[PDB]
């Protein structure tokens, strides 16, 4: 399974994103093959092992 | 997010992670050589002039086969790319319904919202099934093409120096169709068609594994492209990367070549027909299709 | 002819440059196609390509399946290509639980058609079958493509991996306590002549014996009951003219240390098999014995 | 009277170790020695990590 914490830590490229519809609508209507959504602040990325 | 007033539920901050995968589509084609060709290719019986003629014939046979197969490989690459693009491209009524209902929902669709979506689907499917047969008004087709261009979303990578003209205002898309349709459009909208020279990359870009990538491929069966840049930015504390691994793999040299473009509301796109590729081949042009109505 | 010509040892097939490179060098012309090394150029195994409908391809996705050609008694498909696993359904040798398992696996129209065609006619089973070899590839689709070797080892493009031959455990048969160093493997079909209809037994035998007469004597020792049944039917039921009590076909040779036990997984169901790690195919015809 | 080490030993991660730890959850100690020896084609490392 995809490890989202690695994406969360590693440097990223700044992009102007363009979803035609609302992001939560495209995600809820299952546009993307794999998806992770969390609210607030998730401590998962901090426990490097 | 936007701050809310008294008595309303506040919107919590949220982050979204998505990932996209690649798909593979190999192509192939055979060519054949006869044993008679092979024996005379590498044999000299007494060296008489007839034997020299036969040697020359075998050499030319294999050379013709190689050239024909290389041309076939180029054509097959074009064919495969076009098939992939057609596979991912939805029809006009879907995309126009989406663009007209973009602000409708900020969540998964209700019953009512998707009922409205379905109504729009049906109406637009009936209204625009055969565009050029039911109308040839100049303004209407111009607006329709403009809508087709506007509906598509932007790409996440953009090399600003490639596919540009001497008029250097940049090109944004390509519109492809059969020769007859392109002829009809060009004659109908000639006030917007122009002939241009475009700078395009002269060769494929090169992507190379680094030795760190080799070590990680051996040990963990995975590579992270541009490993050293990631490590340098991570250790220095900079959160953002200036470029993308695939983008920096792009070719440097670019060549000029001639093609036709159309203006679609401060947006210029290229027009092409692929009649050349399928001129005398066995494969059918994938832009010529059948449609069923019941 | 001269002394230097006789003394000259033959050219190495690997140090001479191939025909395409020869032509390109002769004209000094470049080509996009990579040409310096030709793949499969040194495969000594002989292979063939077979098309098979989607329903029949199950447990043959993994390499190492034995491939049989069966006669339909019809002109529209004429022949079908089936595996030993499918014959596992019809064989009386296979146990009830395994029969149920691999009957649940082959729940497709094509497989059921194969079974109906097999049971429909009045001929014995072996007259309807022709053995092709072992398979090592799959390209899936509505019509799948299988490549099968009919003389040689089983291996991929670079010989970086050698494939085994998979036999279902109920069909595996040995008749010696300590194995000889070199083992020959045979296919056996034996008929039991009970009252209503013949029930066929199907086996794959691994043996050290290469001589036909000694092997058939051992087989007649092991299958005495079926021979008794054959004679009993000959006595009780005239105007039924049976032939044969069994047939034996040779296909392959392997070393005794290569023999192992293993399982196969398909749609999260486990089938247990015997595994011949470095098996090389060498097909014979059906020889019949009484 | 015998001679004994005066201080503890110190083991420290390389930046590439940090990258592989974050991405793959794994560390190959003395990563650059492996890289250089593998590329140069020589089979033996001088000593372990």
């Amino acid at each position: 399974m995809e490890n989202w914490s690695a994406l969360e830590l590693l440097p990223k490229v700044g992009i102007p994103t363009d979803f035609l519809t609302h992001v939560k609508t495209s995600a809820g209507e299952e546009m993307f093959e794999a998806l992770r959504i969390y609210y607030g602040d998730d401590p998962e990325r901090y426990n490097i092992h | 997010r936007v701050a809310s007033g008294a008595g309303l539920p506040t919107s919590r901050q949220t982050t979204i992670m998505v990932t996209k995968y690649s798909e593979k589509s190999p192509i192939t084609i055979p060519f054949e050589l006869s044993a008679a060709c092979l024996t005379y290719l590498r044999e000299t019986f007494e060296g008489t002039i007839l034997d020299k003629i036969l040697n020359v014939e075998a050499m030319h046979t294999v050379l013709r086969a190689l050239k024909n197969t290389a041309d076939a490989m180029e054509r097959g690459l074009i064919h495969s790319f076009l098939q992939t693009l057609l596979r991912k491209a939805p029809p006009y009524f879907v995309v126009q319904t989406l663009v007209e209902n973009a602000t409708l929902a900020r969540q998964a669709l209700n019953r009512i919202q998707r009922s409205n979506i379905l109504q729009s689907f049906k109406a637009k499917m009936l209204a625009t099934l055969f565009l050029l047969n039911r109308t040839r008004d100049r303004d209407y087709v111009l607006k329709f093409l403009t809508r087709l261009a506007e509906a598509a979303t932007d790409s996440i990578l953009d090399n600003p120096t490639t596919y540009t003209t001497s008029s250097g205002a940049k090109i944004s898309g390509v519109m492809v169709s059969t020769a007859n349709v392109m002829q009809i459009i060009m004659s109908l909208l000639s006030s917007h068609i122009t002939k241009e020279t475009v700078s395009a990359p002269a060769t494929y870009g090169n992507f190379v594994l680094s030795p760190e990538n080799a070590v990680t491929a051996i040990s963990y069966h995975s590579i992270l492209a541009d490993f050293n840049s990631y490590k340098a930015h991570l250790t220095s504390g900079q959160p953002h990367l200036p470029n993308d691994s695939l983008s920096q793999a792009g070719a440097h040299s670019l060549t000029p070549l001639s093609m036709d473009v159309i203006r679609l509301g401060e947006k210029t796109v290229i027009m092409e027909n692929l009649r050349r590729v399928y001129k005398n081949t066995d494969t059918k042009d994938p832009l010529e299709r059948n449609v069923d109505l019941t | 002819m001269d002394a230097r010509a006789v003394a000259k040892r033959p050219r190495d097939p690997a140090d001479e440059d191939n025909e395409l490179v020869t032509a390109l060098k002769a004209k000094r012309e470049v080509n996009t196609i990579s040409v310096r090394y030709l793949y499969h150029a040194d495969h000594q195994a002989l292979t063939a390509r077979f098309f098979v409908p989607e329903g029949l391809v199950e447990f043959e996705a993994q390499p190492g399946a034995l491939l049989i050609r069966m006669e339909t008694g019809c002109d529209s498909p004429r022949h079908l290509y089936i595996s030993l696993y499918l014959l596992g359904i019809r064989a009386s040798n296979v146990s009830a639980s395994t029969r149920c398992l691999l009957e649940s696996v082959y729940t497709a129209s094509a497989a059921r058609a194969a079974l109906q065609w097999l049971d429909l006619g009045p001929h014995l089973l072996h007259r309807r079958l022709e053995t092709l070899g072992c398979v090592k590839t799959v390209s899936l689709g509505i019509t799948s493509l299988l490549t099968c070797v009919m003389r040689g080892y089983l291996y991929n493009t670079l010989k970086t991996e050698v494939f085994a031959l998979m036999i279902p455990k109920d069909m595996y048969l040995t008749w010696e306590e300590t194995r000889g160093r070199l083992q020959y493997v045979y296919l056996i079909i034996v008929y039991d002549y009970d009252g209503p209809e013949t029930r066929p037994g199907i086996y794959v035998l691994t043996s050290s014996i290469a001589h036909w007469q000694t092997l058939v004597d051992v087989a007649r020792g092991k299958f005495a009951r079926e021979r008794c049944s054959f004679v009993n039917r000959r006595i009780t039921r005239p105007r039924q003219i049976p032939l044969c009590t069994g047939v034996i076909q040779k296909l392959g040779w392997c070393l005794a240390d290569d023999i192992h036990t293993s399982f196969l997984v398909h749609k999260e169901l486990k089938l247990s098999v015997v595994r011949l790690d470095n098996f090389s195919v060498e097909l014979g015809d059906f020889r019949e014995f009484v």
